[PDB]
């Protein structure tokens, strides 16, 4: 009965840029999801394919915890069936997702005077990501008929852009930390259970 | 336990040169890629150059003047900056995606920045 190490995910001092989202595998442990659900710190707590009322009564083969920073008005893209720059090019949930999405405002940690440089997102991609796909490449995006030949400029775009979070931004443009919990059930022994 | 440490910034006269270094240390595994960016305060972070598995790219404004290279024997990438111009003044940052021992996931790390100031 070791307790699941969710603190390492939720309380990490730095989070990943969404294009380079992080994942931690959680297994062989007991989780009290009510602590997360009841925390006043989280302004989003939305589950799909499972009801919150059941989280402490179920066992799963593995839980994955993916985490990253996006801007507030993009949190809505972290849900099945959604679209936009984040869902299309950065982090994509599947239609049949079973899991929960948890988010909170991180303006106090993730903005900087003069604009934070640390948090980037992919702005251009030739096709949409498949669910749970990850793209950390930085090839020049060729927007037109002229080959870019490894040089950024007209019609030749570097594909990642900084959010530039500044503490004075409006709330929709402020950083939010996001943790996505996936509940995986395989034909294998369950290892992560509620209490 | 991976860290990126920059070195090499400073003040130079227009036309001069500097060489920046971005050195990875700790429980490093494979580097998937590495990007040099620059930002002056309040301005949007700007792409400068990147390198991945030997392929390189550059901002149009620095192509021909700056060269990115991977050290043939060290966990370090250099940015050689020649023919410097006042417009090159900024804090330069490296960012890399690197897996750590025990993992196949390349995770993002950032250097601490180095000021470059070019005066006319
Ligand atoms: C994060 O840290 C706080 C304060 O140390 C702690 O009370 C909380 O349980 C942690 N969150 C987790 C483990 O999800």
């Amino acid at each position: 009965t070791n307790l699941c190490p969710f603190g390492e995910v939720f309380n990490a001092t730095r989070f990943a840029s969404v294009y380079a989202w992080n994942r931690k595998r959680i297994s062989n442990c007991v989780a009290d999801y009510s602590v997360l659900y009841n925390s006043a710190s989280f302004s989003t707590f939305k589950c799909y394919g499972v009801s919150p009322t059941k989280l402490n009564d179920l066992c799963f083969t593995n839980v994955y915890a993916d985490s990253f920073v996006i801007r507030g008005d993009e949190v809505r893209q972290i849900a099945p069936g959604q679209t936009g720059k984040i869902a299309d090019y950065n982090y994509k949930l599947p239609d049949d997702f079973t899991g929960c999405v948890i988010a909170w405002n991180s303006n106090n940690l993730d903005s900087k005077v003069g604009g934070n440089y640390n948090y980037l997102y992919r702005l251009f991609r030739k096709s949409n990501l498949k669910p749970f796909e990850r793209d950390i490449s930085t090839e020049i995006y060729q927007a037109g008929s002229t080959p870019c030949n490894g040089v950024e400029g007209f019609n030749c775009y570097f594909p990642l852009q900084s959010y530039g979070f500044q503490p004075t931004n409006g709330v929709g443009y402020q950083p939010y930390r996001v943790v996505v919990l996936s509940f995986e059930l395989l034909h294998a022994p369950a290892t992560v259970c509620g209490p | 336990q991976v860290q990126l440490v920059e070195s090499g910034g400073g003040s130079v006269q227009a036309g001069g040169s500097l060489r920046l270094s971005c050195a990875a240390s700790g429980d490093t595994g494979r580097t998937c890629n590495l990007v040099w960016y620059r930002q002056a305060p309040g301005k949007e972070l700007e792409f400068v150059s990147s390198i991945s598995d030997g392929s390189t790219n550059y901002a149009g404004s620095v192509k021909g003047r700056f060269t990115i290279s991977q050290d043939n024997a060290k966990n370090t990438v250099y940015l050689q900056m020649n023919s410097l111009k006042p417009e090159d003044t900024a804090v330069y940052y490296c960012a890399a995606t690197i897996s750590r021992t025990g993992s196949l996931w390349c995770e993002e790390y950032w250097g601490q920045g180095t000021q470059v100031t070019v005066s006319s």
